[PDB]
């Protein structure tokens, strides 16, 4: 009768439900916008060498499924992630080795079915036979789960071309097999939707279909015929070990970082220790005066800890726009409960990123990224990794990087907003190279916007540009007056507007900031 | 320009230009009435109050919260031609208390009375959702004098209930009736 | 596992479970809600100190029949009737008792032995379209099966 | 045209044009009563109230709908050269009660009162019928100082019961009177 | 059938048929085919059979509150897969009663659905909060709706559900 | 030190300590508020003036569980009911009491023995969390040890 | 605001205070700190008034589409927690505002 | 059925009792959350140079059995923690002079088992032989009572991969058999269970069990193979002296002590008499604003006691936040019923 449920929605109108599943984990998240980012993974599935835009909904499928830590070193980039997503997405570009390959399945002219795999980035041919290819592009080895491809034909069209269906379906461990799409194509040259869609092979396939892609020989185009086939999974291909990760990996996905026509503000090491990659991430942020957020390696006791930051080769008086962060603690993991450690560059990220999030017009780029609102990491059981070492407060200060202490609630927060910015100048701080970077930001929309305009305008367009964005900074209480009024004045800004040429026009402008208070002096006494 | 007061008064009109809205987006709307807020013209609205005592305390009494008194809604709306409001009114009641005299089980006479808030898409988004129960459209007076303005009337509301606001669906096997 | 139960006895009244009465013996339980009014009062008697009295207990609960009228309001009061009647002619002459039941308050604080000696309430509520009531107030009476000590009395609260 | 708000503007406005009417289609009349239709100037109604309890439940209070209390009418009317609207009214309440003081048959006055909504064509249909008496027309203040206006009063009249609206006709062999 | 429906609002499937509040039955003059055969519990759970005997009062008693699942997992249990069979239902019945409607208030009746669903299941007591907070804090339900095409309205949600305590064990310990 | 006390009985309450009432036994101290409504009398008997009565008091008191009810309200009304009800079966038939405690009004009236004879309250106060009372008002009834003379009475105040 | 803000804070602030479930909190986490301060002429401010009260009761407001010159507003009432004993504590603490029972 | 009762808990589902033995004990408790103290002691069980926040739960479970007074100097601590923890919880640290060994069995490519011994502290290694081992770490010389294994294989994984069921139990020297944990686990390192429990052999180790740590060859994990090994048992395990310790471990116990990041309000002396250790103890006491609760030696009399404070050196405005007492009496023991003594510096930071 008609209270008998189905397994999957097929073309009826009527409900048909999946089993019930238990090992399934999804959350909620919207993101806002508030501080583009990217970072350079390893992971399972997905195009690798390639920008993808990750947001709160896709991170479980197109980034794939969460490794554990004991599988090589790279459950450190999906744990980052996993917290960086709680803020807002990500433009995340995920490296494989050379020995990953993607499979093909190969159809001849009658539709005989071959199997091959190719390493990713080389070319695909055809030779004689095989009429044409088909393989896959999301990332899935197809044998951990599995993914089996169904072709059947179907009606044809007004002009009697052939029409064929392909079905897609995943197969788990168990052997449940799930249903995802279907689609109908036919294999004429000019073939048409009957909505007008084009119904060209790889064009139709590329048009509806997101995990595979064709080629075609257009000798055997003509030729080729089509055949019904059952459960056509492909085989041979895998990503091979992604625990050995290579340099040059490390820099093509920097060089498409830096290719990227995306804005990003903000850039993580992500479990990334190699020294040449992070001197290159650094360079990048040299360069694009953007902000860097390093991680060093967390199983650096104290000892060692304090060399590192020479060794990373990013001191100096250029590189103080990234800040180098260290996690020496044991946590315990949410999903699989196990002694795990990662480092906390995504959670200051994130922190940072909701602090200054509440605020409005731009945003509080002066706020502190630590406090009870923002400084908390609290992921589970964290125990100290090297109870036997010890810190040093002059050496690690001399060592500019950031440790972290006591919170509120007996959680632990990080004790510091300082920058690897070795001179000992105001812009060693956090809040400063912030304010710099917004204000290279503002400066560049006004000017682009107000960018090939006619003469004799400009100057006062710049004038009210550079009084409603002191209108915002003095509105977030960034900039204050001065606090040296008898020689320095009480003016908190000043500017200076003027031109050489036809071309080359020239601003220089002075802003006094706010305190943030990052130490504290207190004294006790009695009076008995 | 740079003088204190203005740099207040700068701060205070981008803030207000950039965060104030007016009272726009706004939609009154009620399950099973259709064009509903379109003739609703006024809304007024109370969740509940809640009542404190005094407690005398030397030379200082101290108040503390005890209980949600409730509320109610009451919704000023003009009818059409058909007097479409007061046939839902004259439905509502009849639902609510058997002219009969008997009572009505509280479940298959209560409204789900919902008020979301406009976007600049035109999209909605739940602002206040209260389980209600009419009781009087109140001492309404008509006449021929109404010379430049419509008849209408307002009609109040008492919420079912201050504590588990739930409610289902009769349209079931199982419907709002149940088994002694 | 326990007999029936009538009143909010389920959990699907969605209110707090620690406001709730609870009347429990072999084959009987009662739920409602702490009502105001609720009263009690131990003393004793003197002319030098003779001795004491048992505790009492004055309890008005409300009963409100939300969805099932039969089991919430009818089998409520029904039940409380059947224990607070003496049933000394149950043909087991070799036994018959009045019967006492157990009192659960604020699901911590419990009275083993307690008489219900008294009962009373209106009947002048409204009904539903069968012509079950919808609103009762039952106040109660409520007598100590002895002369409870301190040692007996100050160690059975939580 | 095809921006959002107008297309919500333009909604509104062929909606409202095609279902909304003013107070125009409106007669009110009593049994009884010749051209009192045209007299009568106001018309206030209450049918009933219905009357809700508190209940203290935790931090919660639930109410209850028990009982309709009653309502009332009252018309505003100017009178004709003879003061036909005070005859009657006389008529009725002494019908009412006896004037000696003993109590009257609450059937011989009763009378029916019927507002009916007008049509385009002039046609009327039902809206309300009360079953009422007179009760009291109020403290009306008559003098000369009404220079530009006439005098005019109200009659409140009670219905019979908010329950069995029931009504007979006298005119007949076996008339209001009873067998003891 | 009496335990589910002993509730009037909605009833309750989170029922265990062990205990002699359900399993008594005691019909006449009970003789045991083998006497000197006793079960194996270990066994008969892993085989997922279910199995009886006899209560202090007399009454013949079953033992067991387990289905047929093979794995071990919580659909072994009994009264959680009718849990989530009851939901399931409900949830095709009012898909069905909201279905063959126009767009742009399908999204906004479903979710009213079942959020006064999850309420009459929070009510019941059916829905429990999660037993670890790490993950989910004790936040028990999760939904989300989204779109393919002019069709295909793909709503996921997830729930956390009670339990009766079928992994049965207990230590009591001395002091001297 | 002293033993176990309840009420407010710490100054954290930052309250007059002259408007506390005190009660203190061997082993238990009850603190609280003097609350309106107290009276108190004294009287004799005659027909010729035959003879004195003890005297006589009527206290209500009214706690509130500011901080912590466990030891303002529950433990207090524990207390309370400790010592009004007689414990005279404590295994010590050589002895045995219903007890008396003392009482201390306004830090500087003193009555060295008073024997708590009624007590009553109301429980429908609402709760906290857990579900322990956030106020009541016990109201005490309490008698002199004897017929005390003008010399034992006057002579005891400050 | 446009995103109604006030009234979010609201609606906290009345769940703090009371429980839906009808149990009563404790009256240290839903109290709040209002203070007026004096402006001076460098903008300064200095203490006037600082009173810790709790949300009752916003009114009946009316809410209409005629407002078609001023700004839908709305008053909210704030009862202080007490005549006696102005205290209060920072929640964001190791010992926070439970106690021992 | 009801009438029932069993041991251990596998699949059939049963109501347990304590067996009939010779020896019992019980820790029952929750955590204050309020205010901690802090010290060094030695005791039974628990890893050596160690944080453990005990508590009424756990004192009596993982610290071990009180020992003999007469059994060494280290009764000092137990009483302590004995009289303390009944109503306060603590973050006691514990450390053994590296005499103490810990044992471990080895199980090679086929299966074979070795037993070893190695001090505490010392790290295992896999050579080309020597498949994987497991050593315990709970500080128990495994003497009393003893640790037993049992493996066998079990159904496999949901993608198939083969798994083998291991238990683990304490066996008393009368032989009761009181099992600690039952787990199914395979060599696979993607072994997923159908609850999605993973079933990989370190992970497992680390996060399910307590008191065993495993060491594999990750290049002949791949090649190696199970076997059924019942009740093996550890050998070679030593407590070692606890009469004499060294001043290199109390200074380690001071450092790791000042390291730990944990909340305590006070320092508890338990009965250490090395001075230096209570030097460090001061300064520690001094550094992190707290209190201490120091003791004399209650063997002296009065008139040298006077002076043993400034022999000791903890006089001055540095040691102004501590507090330091002296017992000279003899109490009786609550099992031995013997001469014992012991301080109040728990019971004195208790009332306080």
């Amino acid at each position: 009768s008609q209270y008998s449920i189905q397994q999957s929605l097929g073309n009826a109108s009527g409900v048909a439900v999946s089993p019930i599943n238990a090992d399934a984990t999804l959350s909620t998240g919207v993101a806002l916008n508030s501080s583009l980012w990217a970072g350079i993974g390893v992971f399972a599935r997905g195009k690798p060498f390639t920008v993808l835009a990750v947001t709160e909904s896709n991170y479980e499928d197109v980034l794939g499924e969460p490794l554990k830590p004991s599988s090589g070193s790279q459950f450190e980039p999906i744990r980052h992630v996993y917290e960086a997503i709680q803020q807002t997405s990500g433009y995340v570009v995920r490296a494989v080795p050379d020995d990953a390959k993607f499979p093909i399945i190969m159809f001849d002219e009658s539709g005989e079915p071959a199997y091959s795999a190719l390493p990713y980035g080389s070319e695909i041919e055809l030779d004689s036979g095989e009429a044409f290819a088909i393989y896959v592009d999301d990332g899935d080895p197809c044998i951990s789960p599995t993914r089996e491809l169904t072709i059947e034909t179907a009606t044809a069209d007004s002009a009697g071309n052939e029409r064929f269906l392909l079905k897609l379906t995943q197969t788990t461990s168990l052997g449940v097999v799930t249903t995802l799409e279907t689609h109908t194509v036919s294999l004429a040259e000019e073939a048409k939707d009957d909505m007008g869609r084009l119904c060209y092979l790889p064009t139709a396939l590329e048009a509806r279909s997101k995990y595979l892609r064709a080629v075609v020989n257009e000798e055997l185009i003509s030729t080729a015929k089509v055949t019904n086939k059952k459960s056509l999974a492909f085989t041979g291909g895998t990503n091979g070990d992604q625990s050995k990760i290579s340099t040059a990996a490390y820099l093509r996905a920097v060089k498409v970082l830096n290719n990227a026509p995306y804005m990003y503000t903000a850039v993580l090491g992500l479990g990334c220790y190699d020294n040449a990659a992070i001197t290159a991430l650094g360079k990048i942020c040299a360069d694009r005066l953007i902000d860097g957020f390093f991680d060093v390696k967390p199983t650096l006791t104290y000892a060692e800890a304090l060399p590192a930051v020479e060794d990373t080769g990013l001191l100096g008086t250029d590189y103080v726009s990234c800040s180098v962060y260290h996690y020496p603690f044991s946590c315990k993991d949410k999903w699989t409960q196990s002694r795990v450690v990662f480092g906390l560059s995504g959670v200051a990220y994130a922190a940072k990123a909701r602090g200054v999030k509440k605020n409005s017009d731009v945003g509080g780029w002066h706020y502190s990224p630590a406090g009870e609102e923002r400084a908390v990491i609290a992921r589970a059981s964290i125990q100290p990794l090297y109870p036997e070492d010890t810190p040093d407060e002059e050496a690690m200060v001399k060592g500019r990087l950031n440790k972290v202490s006591v919170g509120t609630s007996g959680q632990m927060i990080i004790d510091d907003a300082l920058t690897c910015c070795t001179q000992d100048n105001y812009l060693h701080f956090q809040h400063v190279p912030s304010l710099m970077n917004a204000i290279s930001r503002f400066f560049v929309q006004l000017a682009r916007q107000m960018k090939h305009s006619p003469d004799g305008i400009t100057a006062a367009g710049l004038t009210k540009g550079m009084t409603k964005l002191l209108d915002r900074f003095v509105a977030s209480g960034a900039l204050v007056a001065p606090r040296d009024p008898d020689a320095d004045g009480t003016e908190p800004y000043v500017l200076k507007v003027t031109q050489a040429e036809f071309d080359k026009w020239e601003v220089v402008w002075a802003c006094c900031p706010t305190g943030v208070a990052r130490r504290i002096q207190g004294v006790p006494l009695l009076i008995k | 320009g740079v003088g204190e007061r203005e740099v207040g008064k700068l701060t205070s009109i981008i803030m207000n230009k950039m965060l104030f809205a007016q009272g726009w987006q706004f939609s009154v709307e009620v399950d099973g009435l259709e064009g509903a807020d379109f003739f609703a013209k006024d809304i007024t609205y109370h969740d509940y109050s809640i009542e404190y005592e005094t407690i005398k305390i030397g030379g200082g009494n101290i108040l503390q919260p005890t209980e949600r008194s409730p509320g109610q809604i009451t919704m000023m709306v003009r009818d059409t031609v058909d007097g479409l409001v007061l046939d839902w009114f004259k439905t509502a009641k009849s639902r609510v208390i058997n002219p009969d005299g008997t009572g009505n089980i509280p479940s298959q006479y209560l409204l789900n009375v919902r008020i979301y808030r406009l976007l600049s898409s035109g999209l909605t988004k739940l602002e206040n959702e209260m389980t209600v129960f009419p009781v009087t459209t109140g001492d309404v007076t008509y006449a021929r004098d109404q010379v430049t303005e419509f008849k209408s009337f307002p009609m109040t509301f008492a919420l079912h209930s201050t504590f588990n606001q739930s409610s289902s669906s009769l349209a079931s096997l199982l419907g709002f009736s149940f088994s002694l | 596992m326990a007999p029936i139960a009538y009143g909010v006895y389920s959990q699907a009244d969605g209110v707090s479970p620690y406001l709730k009465v609870t009347l429990t013996n072999s084959q009987y339980q009662v739920t409602g809600y702490i009502s105001q009014g609720a009263a009690m009062n131990m003393a004793q008697n003197w002319e030098v100190w003779e001795g004491g009295t048992p505790p009492t207990f004055t309890l008005p609960v409300t009963f409100i029949a939300l969805n099932n009228p039969f089991i919430e309001v009818s089998g409520a009061i029904a039940a409380l009737t059947a224990m607070i009647s003496p049933e000394l002619k149950a043909a087991n002459v070799g036994g018959q008792i009045p019967e006492r039941v157990t009192l659960n308050i604020g699901r911590r604080i419990n009275i083993t032995d307690v008489a219900i000696q008294d009962l009373s309430f209106d009947l002048d509520a409204p009904r539903d379209s069968n012509g079950y009531f919808l609103k009762n107030t039952v106040n109660l009476q409520l007598t100590g099966s002895s002369i409870y000590n301190s040692s007996d009395i100050v160690r059975a609260f939580q």
